[PDB]
């Protein structure tokens, strides 16, 4: 659009690099838990996966954002660090 | 008021007065009646004729002190389930009343504090009298009043939506799907958890709500 | 006041309570099913009978 | 708005203005502003016609029991405080022991003035300003301070021989007890309702005796600081409690002779057996010394605030803080003389001493009076 | 003694079996001489039974009971400001009331609580009597009678152990004052001990910040004078031997933020202690901390006071929260207005962290939203995890809309009459729902002004306003000045800041105007407009649609959107014509509007309420003469009357207007004075300098409940209004108004009342510099 300010966007919850050398796989939620807590939005009928996902827009020129989900099992033992940068 | 007088005297100039519909001068009559027999030969059913007084007459706090008196005054009564439904009936009257209806506004997407306890009253109705003459009623405006906190959080949905706060979309979608299943509130919220994934790039966990979009697009 | 004001009730609305929410529940796949009730939903679906709305009378 | 402020209490001012006797003030005196609204202990030393008078602006000053001539005079309007040149503000009496003028001022100080030309014999501060006059005695500078201490300086510097409280007033509650020196001991009253003998020594408590109520849970007199100083007629012990309670009591154990446990007494004296009261009206009443038993009474001076009740001229010589002058019967109970010297009224008490009689009005100051 | 019957005498309240339940023997259980006594006391132990009398006939209970209850009234009597009701919780915290159990007994522990309430409040001079009024049956009035005279005022304070700084500064620097000189006030004041209390504290954080740091005020005693006023207090404190600010030894969970601490504890090492900045910069970290999420900066300061150089050392021990806090949020009190427009009114977001400021602000747009009553929250930490915060915005929602009246006497000049109302918040919504207009016989008005605030929500303010003005100037509305007046503009607020916002529009003027009156402005114009209209005649008329572009902008640092405190708003309101226009030209306008509160209560606050304007023409043709600026009346200038300010338009020898009443709403016309003249009411200038001084006062004698409602606020207005290109060899026994030197002025108080359609303001003005034509009505009321 021809305007370039925006009040730009927010809403991290997100897991930093620090976070990711924080826990493993195989670690439980808990054992997440201790160190990064919990996510705000995790796997409500599937497997925990703990969603950590960042966002934020600069001013009509994209997006940026940094996803970050914690696929455990149903034991809690975590079986998948998924993290995703911008897109 | 009116002064200490036999108690049928004050009550019978009630009793008009609430079949006049004259509740001011109803209250004027039946307050009065307990202000000199509270515990009186009809203080017990002036207290459901005040209930039925004060909420007629808009003194909706008045007719909750009223339910509250008689709750420390009668906790069981052949009129509790009256109360019962009283105390969320007049919540339901506490919530939303607006002038905005005749011009045609919705107010489910205004603030249920006392939907919420009018869905505890008629609830509490509706399983402690669970076959009162107000359990038949109470029963349909609870799933009505499940539907009142559906389209406000509908109206909340739609808000994050257009944020795009989609983490905020998720969890206060998912919050309706917490709640109910039933009204069509859910199945319009439905694809916008799965808009806030792919929005968020979870278009896998997307794909889990588009089976759901599948399985309950009938 | 002192004058023909014309109104003094107060009611609750309408029977749009009794025009109770649709039917639109789970039917989701295996592994999306979770649960539909949390919160004060707690509504037996009692009609042990008497009248409903206006035609409920209430002293 | 002022003409419709109040709902106050009235008062029985004065009936029965006599002048059989005729009542007159020897000369007048004044020594400047005294007492003022600010009420206080302090009040001039009456002997060898010598008036120590002082204004709590700083005059300080020896006026003449002839002329009210200067004896001598200084000022303590001095360099003192926070500030260069602020007043005396004095809260003890002014106590002369020797050639020292000691006097317990409201700035926690006390002094010691050369008593032939007032200078500084000797300063001290002190902890809490004098609620009583200071009682100089066996080297000893005996003082019931605002903080219910009892504090002893030394007389020759004002080295501090000890500072012990006796009955601690709990927000400033006035029991006000003139420390006692009777018998080697230190014979103090209580700020909330008590009596003691302390060692005259050193402090140390032969006993405090409970007496009577003081302010909070029953709730009592605000409108004077009740003379609870004890009149040690040897084995008995006179004072009042913190509520005007009278008690007559043991010296040595506290143990009682008799009391009166229903008092709301302000100033009293002991005129033999005829115990002479300010009561809290200002009633007045002739009490006995084996019971408080009622020689005579009078209610004619009601609600004002007397002074001590002294005799002078052979009558019950009373002052107020309405200025007036009044000679009671030292007999049953009536008005012998009746003098206006003043309006400005007295806080003061009454000396009765060198032939005149010595008050200082508030800011009407010292007046000489005879009859 | 096995009781045959029992005599339930005099009980009123207690039934006659409640009254035998309460009995330790039953009509048929035996009966002891210990249990009459027994049922004597457990009558007594009711608390409704003053007197009770077991008696028996052989065995048959003879039960002469004489009741309590119930108080039929209280009421209170001497009553002065103290009001009645805390005087009632005395006997409410009694357990007595209205509809109560009367101990009769009890009279005066009742009146030692009500004299011990004066005794609380510092009265002392008072006498409390409670008189009992019997009622039927048993029943009591408590008349209550009150001789309360008059509380205590501060007198004295004296403070031992201080000796640097001296009392009587303290006294004026801590609510302390007494002190009103005849020749100088400065308010006045009056003793209360919780004053006192907070006093201490001041003090307390006076040698603190000095650097006095062993400063401890030991006791205090306030003198039991003997007038039951008089305070004359005695302070013990410790000095405090100062010591200096030295070091900073800040440690904890310091989150990996040390460096961003460090700023904070950037000291001067040996400057005097001051642990008021201290007790502030820990607060700083609390803020920061939570400008990162953590919503549990626990934060211990500790100063290790060295007394061996006279120094400070400052040991900090910091514990941060988590960041996730701010899981989701609440909203409460949106029961009428549309959520989402609240609920985008914020910047702490669901589903991240915590900015601490971000909620404020949010609630700052709530606060400068202006329908709001009160903007709260409530910080609902939900217990969990260290992301569990829910915040539960609780907010209270204000009366919206407002009418306006003037005044006329209809249905006698034709059923006529003045119009104008406004929703501005339409059913909650938010919709802006202005309009304003007039239907009369001398000129028909409408206006709409319709403001989708969030068309989009960017804050896309889709404000339409249309206007009709139907003027004919009835005298025969086609010899005096008619014009229909017509036409649109849409404009749109735009997002600068979050606090600025730019504003445009579109100019679209269809005016069509006949019959005008002979004078110079107007005819003068009209030859800057190429026409050459007749001076000694009303003969001419005049269409224009004249084609402009509007724009604006706004700054919005200012507290309440209804009733502010501090701050400043700016909004620029300036047009400009465009090609294709009837005429080119421009006018630019700006109004000042601060709030600086005298008050740091903020009780008094100057409001410099200023008014600018210059609009001129776009090059030979020029600025249109109803464009002038102009000022009085109740706008913002009052006492003065509206327009009676500025140039002042010069008549012409003129016969026709084609007509006039005869005699009647002359314009130097052939009912005579035909000849140049001049009209008395302000044809107004080119530039606008006009301002007004606001000094916002609370009032001792309204209670809060609508004291809140009503701004009394002083002002002394000042101004002129003058046409930067008004001659004097046009206006030569005329005067010149193009120097700012016409400078009207008066001054009075404004009348602010909240109704329920909104505030009701009205006025006195007494104005003092008056010059040509400045009619006045020196009241004011406003709708």
């Amino acid at each position: 659009e021809r305007v370039v300010y925006r009040p730009d966007i927010n809403q991290g919850n997100y897991l930093t690099a620090n976070d990711v050398s924080k826990i493993r796989v195989g670690m439980t939620q808990q054992q997440v838990a201790y160190a990064l807590g919990t996510p705000l939005m995790s796997d409500p009928f599937g497997t925990n996966t703990w969603f950590y996902v960042f966002r934020q827009q600069p001013g009509h020129e994209g997006v940026t954002q940094q996803t970050l989900t914690l696929t455990f099992n149903s034991s809690g033992v975590l079986t998948n660090i998924d993290n995703k940068p911008a897109l | 008021e009116v002064p200490d007088n036999p108690p049928n005297e004050i009550y019978a100039t009630a009793q008009q007065k609430l079949q006049d519909g004259n509740w001011r001068q109803a209250i004027t009559q039946l307050e009065a009646l307990d202000n000199r027999y509270p515990f009186g030969p009809y203080s017990q059913q002036v207290q459901l004729d005040l209930i039925y007084a004060y909420y007629k007459n808009a003194d909706l706090p008045l007719a909750q002190a009223a339910i509250d008196r008689f709750i420390r005054l009668n906790p069981t009564h052949p009129n509790i389930d009256y109360v019962m439904y009283m105390r969320g009936l007049t919540n339901m009257a506490l919530d939303d009343s607006a002038l905005q209806g005749f011009f045609g506004v919705d107010r489910s997407d205004r603030d249920p504090q006392h939907a919420r306890a009018a869905f505890s009253d008629f609830s509490k109705l509706v399983r402690g009298y669970p076959n009162s003459q107000y359990t038949t009623d109470a029963t349909k405006r609870l799933v009505f009043l499940k539907d009142r906190l559906a389209k406000y959080e509908y109206s909340v949905a739609e808000y994050y939506t257009e944020r795009g706060a989609w983490v905020a979309v998720v969890n206060r979608v998912e919050g309706m799907l917490r709640d109910y299943p039933d009204t069509q509130a859910t199945r319009d919220a439905l694809p916008l958890m799965e808009n806030a994934y792919r929005q968020m790039q979870m278009n896998a966990q997307a794909e889990k709500v588009a089976k759901i979009i599948a399985a309950n697009s009938s | 006041c002192s004058s023909d004001s014309r109104y003094k009730r107060q009611v609750s609305g309408d029977e749009a309570y009794l025009e109770a929410a649709p039917l639109a529940e789970l039917h989701a796949p295996a592994g999306m099913i979770l649960p539909v009730t949390s919160g004060d939903y707690a509504i037996p679906v009692t009609n042990g009978s008497g009248a409903v709305g206006k035609a409920l009378d209430i002293r | 708005l002022f003409n419709s402020e109040e709902d106050v209490v009235k008062m029985s001012p004065l009936p029965t203005v006599e002048n059989q006797f005729t009542p007159t003030t020897a000369w007048s005196t004044s020594v400047g502003s005294g007492i003022g609204n600010f009420y206080s202990n302090l009040h001039p030393a009456l002997a060898d016609n010598v008036v120590y008078a002082a204004d709590r602006a700083g005059l300080v000053k020896a006026l003449n029991a002839d002329d009210g001539k200067e004896i001598w005079s200084v000022s303590l309007a001095e360099k003192d405080g926070w500030f260069s040149k602020e007043p005396a503000l004095l809260s003890g009496g002014v106590t002369v022991s020797g050639g020292h003028v000691y006097i317990g001022s409201e700035k926690a100080q006390v002094y010691a003035l050369n008593t032939s030309d007032g200078t500084v014999a000797w300063q001290t501060k002190v902890a809490g300003e004098a609620l009583s006059r200071p009682v100089v005695s066996d080297g000893l500078v005996l003082i019931h301070t605002s903080n219910g201490q009892l504090q002893a300086l030394n007389e020759a510097d004002g080295a501090v021989k000890w500072t012990v409280n006796l009955d601690m007033p709990s927000l400033s509650l006035r029991g006000e007890s003139a420390p006692t020196t009777a018998f080697g001991a230190a014979v103090v009253g209580g700020d909330n309702g008590r009596v003691s003998a302390v060692l005259m020594e050193q402090g140390q408590m032969i006993w405090q005796q409970r007496i009577s109520q003081a302010t909070g849970s029953t709730e009592i007199d605000r409108l004077s600081d009740v003379d609870t100083t004890p009149v040690v007629v040897n084995g008995v012990v006179f004072a009042l409690a913190y509520n005007g309670n009278l008690t007559a009591l043991d010296l040595r154990s506290g143990q009682i002779m008799w009391k009166r446990e229903l008092g709301s007494v302000n100033d009293f004296i002991v005129d033999g057996n005829r115990i002479y009261l300010v009561d809290q009206n200002d009633r007045v009443m002739a009490l006995t010394i084996d019971g408080g038993v009622t020689l005579w009474t009078q209610s004619d001076l009601l609600h004002r605030l007397l002074t001590s009740p002294v005799l002078y001229n052979g009558n019950l010589v009373v002052g107020d803080s309405e200025g007036y002058l009044h000679w009671i019967n030292v007999e049953d109970g009536r008005f012998v003389a009746q003098q206006k010297v003043d309006s400005s009224g007295f806080q003061t008490e009454p000396v009765a001493a060198d032939g005149k009689l010595l008050i200082q009005a508030k800011d009407g100051t010292v007046y000489s009076i005879t009859r | 003694f096995v009781v045959k019957d029992i005599h339930f005498e005099g009980l009123q309240r207690v039934a006659v079996g409640a009254a035998l339940l309460s009995m330790p023997v039953r009509t048929g259980d035996t009966v002891n001489d210990e249990d009459i006594s027994n049922t004597i006391r457990a009558l007594f132990a009711t608390g409704n039974f003053e007197d009770v009398r077991v008696l028996r006939d052989g065995d048959t209970l003879l039960v002469q009971v004489k009741e309590r209850p119930t108080i039929a009234s209280i009421t209170f009597s001497g009553n002065k400001s103290v009001k009645d009701d805390m005087l009632k919780q005395n006997l409410e915290a009694s357990g007595v009331r209205v509809g109560e159990s009367l101990d009769r007994t009890t009279i005066a522990d009742i009146e030692k609580g009500l004299e011990d309430f004066y005794y609380s409040v510092g009265k002392y001079s008072a006498s409390v009597k409670a008189v009992v009024t019997p009622l039927p049956r048993n029943r009591v009035d408590l008349k209550l009678v009150f001789q309360e005279g008059v509380s205590a005022e501060i007198q004295q304070i004296n403070i031992v152990g201080n000796h640097a700084f001296t009392t009587d500064e303290l006294i004026s620097h801590f609510q302390l004052r007494d002190e009103v000189p005849w020749w100088n006030v400065v308010g006045d004041r009056k003793y209360q001990k919780q004053k006192l209390a907070g006093d201490l504290e001041t003090l307390r954080s006076y040698y603190l910040d000095r650097g006095y740091a062993r400063f401890n005020i030991d006791s205090t005693q306030v003198s039991l004078t003997p007038d039951k006023k008089g305070i004359y207090v005695t302070v013990n404190i410790t000095e405090g031997d100062q010591y200096k600010l030295s070091g900073v030894e800040v440690s904890g969970n310091l989150a990996g933020h040390s460096a961003e601490i460090e700023q904070l504890t950037k000291i001067e090492p040996g400057e005097l202690y001051n642990g008021t900045k201290v007790t502030k910069m820990e607060d700083d970290i609390k803020k920061l901390l939570g400008r990162y999420g953590y919503a549990y900066p626990r934060v211990q300061s500790m100063p290790e006071i060295n007394d061996a150089d006279k120094t400070v050392k400052l040991r900090v021990n910091v514990d941060a929260g988590n960041r996730f806090y701010v899981r989701k949020i609440r909203f409460e009190g949106n029961d009428t207005s549309k959520d989402a427009v609240l609920r985008r009114e914020m910047r702490q977001m669901e589903g991240a962290w915590l900015g601490s400021d971000l909620v404020d602000q949010g609630k700052e747009r709530l606060n400068r939203l202006g329908f709001f009553e009160t903007v709260d929250t409530d910080t609902q930490r939900v217990p969990g995890s260290p992301d569990q915060v829910d915040v539960v915005y609780k907010v209270k929602e204000r009366n919206t809309g407002s009418f306006n009246f003037g005044i006329g006497y209809g249905t006698e000049s034709g059923v006529s009459f003045q119009a104008g109302v406004q929703q501005d918040n339409w059913l909650g919504t938010g919709y802006a729902v202005g309009i304003n207009g007039t239907k009369n016989d001398y000129q028909t008005y409408a206006e709409l002004s319709v403001t989708n605030p969030y068309f989009t929500v960017d804050g896309v303010s889709l404000g339409g306003r249309l206007f009709y003005n139907d003027f004919q100037a009835d005298d025969a509305d086609l010899s005096d000045y008619t014009n229909k007046s017509y036409g649109t503009d849409v404009t749109l607020g735009f997002p600068i800041n979050e606090y600025n916002s730019l504003r445009a529009g579109l100019g679209y003027v269809h005016n069509s105007l006949s019959n005008m009156q002979p004078q110079v402005a107007m005819w003068r114009y009209l030859y800057s407009m190429g026409e050459h209209p007749s001076t000694s005649d009303q003969d001419n008329s005049f269409k224009t649609d004249d084609f402009t572009f509007n724009y604006g902008w706004t700054y919005n640092k200012l507290d309440r959107g209804y009733f502010p405190t501090d701050g400043s708003r700016v909004n620029l309101t300036g047009k400009v014509t465009i090609p294709g226009s009837d005429n080119e030209y421009y006018k630019v306008t700006l109004d000042t509007a601060t709030y600086v509160p005298i008050d740091d209560d903020h009780k008094w606050v100057v409001l410099g309420r200023t008014r600018w304007g210059y609009g001129d023409g776009l090059g030979g043709k020029e600025m249109p003469f109803y464009e002038n600026f102009y000022a009085g009346g109740s706008s913002t200038v009052r006492g003065f009357q509206s327009n009676t300010i500025g140039p002042k338009a010069v008549y012409f020898p003129h016969q026709a207007s084609n007509y006039d009443p005869d005699y009647d709403y002359e314009c130097a016309t052939q009912d005579g004075a035909k000849d140049l003249c001049k009209s008395d009411d302000a044809v107004g200038g080119n530039a606008m300098a006009v301002a007004s001084l606001e000094f916002i006062t609370p009032t001792p004698f309204i209670s809060d409940k609508y004291a809140n409602s009503v701004r009394t606020s002083f002002f002394w207005d000042m101004g002129t209004v003058w046409d930067t290109n008004w001659d004097s060899s046009q206006y030569s026994g005329y005067p010149d108004y193009s120097d700012p030197s016409n400078i009207r002025m008066s001054a009075g108080i404004a009348l602010q009342w909240m109704s329920p359609l909104g505030p009701l303001v009205f006025s006195y003005a007494q104005p003092f510099k008056k010059y040509d034509g400045d009619k006045a009505e020196q009241f004011q009321f406003n709708i």
